């Protein structure tokens, strides 16, 4: 009785451990691709600031 | 000086001394008064049986229990009770003995205060206390933290407990324990044309309870197979011969403990009142309140019984907990056994009432301070 | 000798060495009480709990903060913790070693009067000095100059300076910092179903706080947002499972800060008067106060504050004006580490309060010169 | 065309037209389902009872309130008791009636959401909007200024009014009401060998609060009093006859609103929660809150409540201020009185929330603007 309820249990367990980890795979994707857009957006920001002080140099 | 240890309950008196590992003394709490003629002069027939002597001559008595609800409603039969417990089964004398004496919780206190006054008037016990029988059963134990469900004779009770701090607000008492069992085993083994009435088929009606009866893991699915197959059925011999032989009674009559519609009550079963006294308790505490349900008394025995519990409060609790139901193989005697351990610290010896303080203040010193 | 640098703060004590990195010792500034019956005889019950032994048995204590807003209003418990703090955090004997205390500005005198007094009689410290929490955090940020956004438990307060020189009548001290945004969040927290009114409770909230809030740069478009998808929604559970989940709590939770009439205050958020607090000062350091803001403090640490400050001094001052907001990463110990930096320097070593000084002219020696 | 108002409440549902003197239907917020088997063929058996129906066949019913803490948890349940409201006590039709329902402060918005989406789909009423229970009862006391301090079977709440400006900052809730009463006192009945465990037995404790409990001016010499005489006794007929007397019962289960550690809940007593509310108010307005408290609800009937109440702020707040208690004999119906007093009024009818609204905003339309 006991043991089939712990193996129901935990096989559900395996469920839920399925689940979480395509979640975590997919956060890790996210993570990286997020790393990627604020370095886009680092590059972005570099040379908006090399343009604002040269102009205003100019200016 | 040694004391005296006397956990009372509705169903069986445990008595012994502080100290030991188990009660010297254990027998029924009951009273038997001949109900026949009686012809043969000279015979010597004594005017009531107590204790096991009544169970023996059970077959021309008329039992009583002077316990009904854990509330004593005979107070002559609790003093005969009393008065063989020490002078027959322990052979004592009470005036050199400290007694402990135990109590359920959230019952009258005029019963406290006439047990105070039966000791010190009509035994003249040095001093005497008044404990808790769930406090015992965590003191047993081992541990300082849980939530003890006790359940004897006459009444269910919950106590949560945190590192040494009773929760009074979220006790949970509930009233209906092995006796009503036995009696809705008598009255669900007519269906099979047996027919016990008398307190002696009483008697024979609880034996099979013990005997026989376990508590089903899923009561639906176990039903339909008692319904299929006779696996589930087994045979028991009255003391005169005459077998018998139940199939789903056997666990239908423990199943009351968790349907107590059964018999007509309104109340939740004993794992709804388990986990709505953890759920009155502070969030911080239940976490380790859910981890530490404490088993006691004799109702709790049947087998199967920690398996349905863990599988119901599993069930309720949420599903990050983790629920342990700890039942010892000797939780029938966890209350005197825990009892022993308090009467023997030496940090209780200044928690006893004694007479003098008894003679200043009357009988109600027990609650007021003690 | 060593001395000891002992951080109050109104949520948490930091205590250390004075030459150390970091504090040693950083506990709750609290004490516990048990509010519960008690029931297992010998457990050895304790009269009150500090620090953080308090926050483990908090389920059955009711915890109490000795010091409101800034301001000790308990000098029993005050002194509890601060005999926690010496015996058995740091484990020194007090009689060997200065101490540097901390304290906010503009709180009644008394305050420091109390502080040096209990110091010098009941500890016997051979002397001790009571500084002022942005001049600290100035010393930790490395810098001579600028105005500093200190914000704990208890108050919020701006200190400008320049050239180590403070402008006193530009100080501004308002009264709502982190514990008035975990009892806002408390109220909040009601409008989806939860309810914390414990004690303990209020420390359960406080960890939601510091770890699912975030200000908000544009707090409309934010509400907007929240409203429209469910993205800003993340999960937490309390410590009996019980998952629960915010919304747009996450932001209107600390942006009380910026709006403090969502509490019911007349005043102007920290934006406001830090700006005020420049605009106060005389017109030829401002544009190098604008460029050193030095926030520190706990309630400083939301994500995203120093750019919604940012934003918004920007939008207050001139066009012209390079507002630059310096927020370390370790900005919560700030204060102590710069007491440890004072009480290292050598030219310091003249500047503490020595016993004699005391013993000649009364408590009011403290502020009197020093 | 005339409005209807619906203060719903946890435990007495008051319902009625606007424009009337006094509700027009008063009878409980329960709904009862058969219990037992059920064998006469054709007595027509139904599937539910509500209201006061459900209070004469208790004896075979389990009852069950709808509203736990003034928050809806059972909307069938809910929406059965409203279709009884409406067509069998006020016997009209909602299709052509305003609805004014009302609620208590702080409690969760999808309960509004919820009420408004009932109304308008399973209704079809032509308007409705949500007041709030302690403006209402303003409204009836003929008051523009005062704290208020409502007191239901669910919650109990003070809200501060100031020239009909609200501080919603200093509102309090408090979640013990008369229901915690009720279950206290069954309790502490029990002490004297009373056990009410059913739900209908739970409806006797109610009555016999409702007429023999009363609030001692001085709980101690009280306390002292009973014990030394037996003149506090009075005597309660159950409906079996057998005769219950209860002694400083009378006095001990309200008492709990003074000291919810009764209960075990940490909180403060409804005094000192007053006083608190009136402290978190702007020091101009609480010379005039000191002397406007408006007591209101079922559970400030007790006799000797606003005397307990007067002492105790009085004791508290500073001893120039005019504590006045105003505790009209009708505060009962005090919130569905104001209630009736605004939906009659002329500059009222722009505040409905229109069917059209609803069908334009969606269920959100309730706190959006409303
Ligand atoms: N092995 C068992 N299985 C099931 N029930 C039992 C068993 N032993 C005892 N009981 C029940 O326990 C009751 C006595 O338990 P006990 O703990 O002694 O109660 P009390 O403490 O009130 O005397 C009896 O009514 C009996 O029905
Ligand atoms: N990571 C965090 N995010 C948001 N708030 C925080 C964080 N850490 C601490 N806090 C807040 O800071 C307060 C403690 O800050 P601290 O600087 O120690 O105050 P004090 O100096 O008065 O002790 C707490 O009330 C808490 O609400
Ligand atoms: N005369 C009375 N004395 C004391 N308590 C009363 C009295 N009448 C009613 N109550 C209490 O008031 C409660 C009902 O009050 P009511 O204001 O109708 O609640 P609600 O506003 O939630 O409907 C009941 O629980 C009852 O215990």
């Amino acid at each position: 009785h006991i043991a089939e309820d712990a193996d129901r249990k935990y096989e559900e367990v395996a469920r839920k451990l399925v689940i979480i980890e395509s979640d975590l795979e997919r956060a890790e994707e996210r993570a990286e691709l997020s790393e990627g857009k604020c370095a886009e957006l680092e590059e972005e920001l570099k040379t908006v600031t090399n343009n604002l002080k040269s102009l205003e140099a100019q200016a | 000086t040694t004391a005296l240890v006397c956990d009372n309950g509705s169903g069986l008196v445990k008595a012994g001394f502080a100290g030991d590992d188990a009660p010297r003394a254990v027998f029924p709490s009951i009273v038997g008064r001949p109900r026949h003629q009686g012809v043969m002069v000279g015979m010597g027939q004594k005017d009531s049986y107590v204790g096991d002597e009544a169970q023996s001559k059970r077959g021309i008595l008329t039992l009583k229990y002077p316990i009904e609800h854990g509330i004593i409603t005979n107070w002559d039969d609790m003093e005969k009770i009393w008065h063989h417990t020490f002078y027959n089964e322990l052979r004592v004398a009470p005036e050199e003995h400290p007694t402990l004496l135990t109590e359920a919780p959230l019952n009258p206190k005029a019963n406290r205060e006439k047990m105070t006054q039966i000791m010190f008037e009509t035994f003249n016990v040095p001093a005497m206390y008044v404990a808790i029988q769930a406090v015992l059963s965590l003191y047993a134990s081992g541990r300082t933290t849980g939530i003890v469900l006790d359940s004897g004779d006459g009444v269910t009770h919950n106590v949560p407990i945190y590192e040494g701090y009773a929760l009074p607000h979220a006790i949970m008492r509930l009233d209906l324990a092995g006796r009503d069992l036995t009696d809705y085993l008598m009255k669900i083994l007519t269906e099979r044309g047996y027919s016990f009435v008398t307190t002696a088929e009483r008697e024979i009606v609880r034996d099979i309870k013990e005997k026989l009866c376990y508590v089903a893991l899923d009561f639906e699915n176990e039903m339909a197979t008692a319904a299929s197959s006779s696996s589930l059925e087994k045979s028991y011999e009255l003391p005169d011969g005459q077998v018998i032989t139940i199939g789903n009674e056997r666990f239908r009559c423990p199943e009351t403990l968790f349907q107590p519609s059964f018999i007509g009550m309104e109340s939740a079963g004993i794992h709804e009142t388990t986990y709505n006294s953890i759920m009155k308790c502070d969030i911080d505490i239940r976490k380790d309140l859910y981890a530490n349900n404490v088993l006691s008394g004799g109702t709790t025995m049947y087998p199967g019984i920690a398996d349905r519990m863990q599988k119901e409060i599993t069930a309720l609790a949420p599903s990050t907990m983790k629920i342990k139901i700890i039942a010892p193989p000797e939780r029938k005697y966890s209350v005197w056994i825990g009892g022993s351990i308090l009467a023997s610290l030496s940090t209780f010896q200044q928690m006893w009432i004694s007479k003098q303080e008894y003679d200043e203040a009357g009988p109600s010193i027990v609650h007021r301070k003690c």
